[PDB]
């Protein structure tokens, strides 16, 4: 177990990394082969670099103590592993609807500039990947900080998770679930990038005298990297600057232990006492989970990102590629025409479950992209054609009736061709996830897998219907309202 | 309402 055969490993892993996209069609072979480096240099070390003696739920009463000191909120609630969501908040009394019974100061946060004035600060000032990622530099900073024995922040370390659920924990054929789907050129990306990141920093460590200080110089293995760009990921924050000018990306400890739900987001930050504040997002009877709400983040996201899948997610939505093609006669016009009105010429959409299937600058862009030229020209010269353009998100409000059955006509055709391009339908995803008996992992991806086509079957439904509508206001010739 | 809403996992880029 030389450390000159993994810092040839490193060297190989780096420049496979570093190499172009092979092209969509071998980006498969290509995460193959990236996998086989990682898992013989992750064969060839020692797994995390710092594992703690006691068990996670044995260093909770140091995370309360710790917080206490420091000004934060521990009562009223408990650390439960629950066997859904792992380990969560309980309450252990009735918390009302908008109760504001959780803060954080900001003196226990992990942040940017706490990351700054670390022992990663040296290093920080000279590596360009540091300074312009934020998150990178999180993770590094969690890393440092937990192979520091005396770090501030190791009660809230040593309660942190061992392994995550995100893509890069996945087995091959978990995966492999996810061919033919929009989700997973996304998790070769993420897998790509990180597998260079760490290949990347491990040679910076190892050459930048600035980091000769640093705990990672003497141990730095590819769990180390996954595990902290996973935990960063899964638990990052945005909050405001301490003058409140700039924004920063933070780790929030204790607030973070809850589990998600739907509903909305409750959590802000107060600067006038410098804290992070959530109120109830419910009501929470003693004995129950308490839940926030992460966000408006689709399951792919929560997927890669959060590495869970959140049934009924009312958010969820798939990715749609359009633009106008330079072929088209009228390119000119409907450029300038979207140029006015905000949008770029080719874009990427979205089509989301709940309804409508398409936003406002989705529907505009349809309608422009359905133009003759004679509506382009209303919408480019005279003086209603501001007006016009003002109106082209409004569905209320339509260019003709010939207009819209156009472009519901495209949506459902096009929505009906991404349908073709999966492997599997939706009535065999559905056998699979009955008949078999399969891990959380795997239940992801197919769950995942089955979410788009299920969004663009809904697409393809609501677009047939609308085209329908506008097609019997123009057969019984329909007065086009006007604003 | 919340002046700095705290959008918890916010996604962020990695490439
Ligand atoms: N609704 C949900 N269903 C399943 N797992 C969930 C969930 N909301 C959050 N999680 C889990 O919680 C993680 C965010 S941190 C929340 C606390 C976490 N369960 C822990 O033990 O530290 C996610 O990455 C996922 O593993």
């Amino acid at each position: 177990v030389s450390p000159k055969e993994i810092l040839n490993l490193t060297s190989e892993l780096l420049q496979k990394c570093s190499s172009p996209a092979p092209g969509p069609g071998k980006e498969w072979e290509e995460y193959v082969q990236i996998r086989t480096l990682v898992e013989k240099i992750r064969k060839k070390q020692k797994g995390l670099s710092v594992t703690f003696d006691g068990k996670r739920e044995d260093y909770f009463p140091d995370l309360m103590k710790w917080a206490s000191e420091n000004g934060a909120s521990v009562e009223g609630f408990e650390m439960v592993n629950f066997k859904e969501e792992g380990f969560g908040l309980r309450a252990t009394r009735d918390i009302k609807a908008e109760e504001l019974f959780l803060w954080v100061p900001r003196k226990l946060l992990m942040t940017v500039e706490s990351a700054k004035n670390s022992v990663l600060g040296p290093l920080y000032s000279q590596d360009r990947i540091l300074q312009a990622m934020g998150n990178i530099a999180l993770a590094f900073h969690l890393l440092c900080e937990r192979a520091s024995p005396n770090s501030f922040w190791q009660p809230y370390i040593q309660t942190l998770p061992s392994e995550y659920d995100t893509p890069l924990y996945f087995e091959e054929d978990e995966v492999r679930y996810l061919q033919s789907t929009q989700a997973i050129h996304d998790v070769f990306s993420q897998y790509k990038n990180t597998a260079r990141q760490y290949a990347y920093f491990y040679k910076v460590i190892q050459t930048h005298p600035h980091a000769n200080k640093l705990p990672l110089k003497d141990s730095f293995t590819y769990e180390d990297y996954r595990w902290a760009v996973s935990s960063v990921m899964t638990r990052q924050n945005q909050i405001p600057t301490e003058d409140g000018s700039r924004v920063t990306l933070a780790l929030i400890p204790l607030w973070d232990m809850c589990n998600h739900t739907n509903g909305l987001i409750t959590t802000g930050y107060n600067l006038e006492d410098d804290r992070c504040e959530c109120v109830a997002l419910q009501d929470f009877r003693a004995g129950e989970q308490i839940y926030i709400f992460y966000g408006t983040r689709s399951n792919a996201e929560f997927v890669i990102h959060s590495g869970f899948f959140f049934d009924n997610n009312s958010h969820d939505r798939v990715k749609i590629k359009l633009g106008v093609s330079k072929s088209d006669r009228l390119y000119a016009m409907k450029a300038e025409v979207l140029a006015r009105a905000g949008i770029p010429t080719s874009s990427v959409f979205a089509l989301h479950f709940t309804e409508p299937p398409i936003s406002a600058q989705l529907l505009a862009f349809l309608r422009v992209f359905c133009m003759t030229e004679e509506e382009l020209k209303e919408h480019l010269l005279g003086d209603s054609a501001i007006d016009r353009i003002f109106t082209l998100g409004n569905s209320e409000f339509p260019v003709s009736w010939d207009n819209e059955v156009k472009l519901w006509t495209f949506l459902e055709d096009r929505a009906s061709l991404l349908l073709k391009t999966y492997k599997t339908t939706i009535e065999e995803d559905k056998s699979v996830l009955k008949n078999h008996d399969l891990s959380v992992r795997a239940k992801m991806a197919i769950k995942l897998r089955l979410g788009e086509k299920e969004i663009l079957e809904k697409a393809v439904k609501s677009a047939a219907v609308n085209r329908e509508y506008y097609r019997q206001q123009m057969e019984e010739k329909a007065p086009l309202p006007k604003y | 309402t919340l002046k700095y809403p705290i959008e918890h996992g916010i996604v962020t880029n990695w490439d």
